């Protein structure tokens, strides 16, 4: 209940790999896009959704 | 005259042109019809660019344009249309008939077409040999499926000329059919005739030797086509 909310719990270590997680996407999702589209030349199930 | 018909050859002349352009006002103020063949000659397939700016001012005077694929395609752009003639799916065919890998009879839609579109443009003609004659208009568009036998008599057939018995085979049904421009049932019977020209055309050494006549012409698309498409 109350004392089961998200402030209440430790997620420290988890915390700190979501800013670096997240500063990593930010600057390699182009890249990673433009990958896809230079190797894959069709989309399949587990190939890298892209596009619309 | 009622059809005005020109080359582009004449675009590579500094005195004809000037004088195609006299002919042109003339045979508009008597009612005449324009028709541009435009068979690029060797100097003209240099660039895209140059040639597009060479037959801007007589391809913007044609009422009737005839064209090849390969002309088509090279004044839109050529590598576009390349590479998609050479795309194939990497896991499965889109459709059952991606399956059969069969020749390419693409059927460019109106707005590909649109770069080269003017006010004045009643049919736009466009040729795959005799095996398919793409045809646009204001108000629709298709194609005309044909067909090719160069291979019943291989020592024989002679491709040339065969470019002009079709156009001649328009230019005949034109003046005799003017439906032709508004309906397209209308349009596509007259066509397959302009098709059968072409095929017979094919099947003679030398273009003026083996031009055909109307009863061969017709004859010859009465035995290709079902009745229901004559």
């Amino acid at each position: 209940g109350e004392d089961a909310t998200v402030d209440k719990m430790c997620l420290e270590r988890f915390k700190v790999f979501l800013k670096q997680y997240n500063e990593w996407v930010e600057a390699n999702k182009d890249r990673l896009e433009e990958d896809s589209y230079k190797y894959d030349q069709d989309f399949y199930p587990g190939r890298r959704i892209r596009g619309k | 005259a009622r059809i005005f018909h020109f080359n582009s050859e004449v675009l590579t002349s500094p005195t004809m042109e000037s004088t195609l352009f006299k002919a042109i006002q003339w045979s508009k103020k008597f009612g005449g019809l324009i028709f541009f063949d435009l068979n690029l000659p060797l100097p003209l397939w240099r660039s895209r660019n140059e040639t597009r700016k060479l037959i801007k001012k007589s391809w913007d005077e044609a009422n009737i344009i005839e064209v090849s694929q390969q002309e088509l395609e090279f004044l839109l752009d050529e590598e576009y249309y390349e590479r998609r003639r050479n795309y194939t799916p990497q896991y499965f065919a889109e459709d059952f008939e991606q399956t059969k890998n069969r020749r390419d009879y693409y059927h460019y839609t109106p707005e590909e077409i649109k770069p080269l579109w003017h006010d004045d443009l009643k049919l736009l003609v466009v040729t795959d040999g005799t095996l398919r004659l793409h045809y646009y208009t204001p108000k629709f568009d298709g194609v005309v499926v044909g067909t090719e036998d160069v291979l019943i008599t291989p020592f024989t057939c002679d491709r040339t000329g065969s470019g002009d018995a079709v156009v001649a085979g328009i230019m005949r049904k034109l003046t005799t059919c003017p439906e032709m421009f508004e309906d397209q049932d209308v349009l596509e019977r007259q066509l397959r005739f302009a098709v059968a020209a072409g095929i017979i055309s094919q099947w003679t050494i030398g273009a003026v030797r083996g031009f055909p006549t109307e009863s061969a012409t017709q004859n010859l698309k009465e035995q290709v086509y079902v009745p229901s498409m004559w």
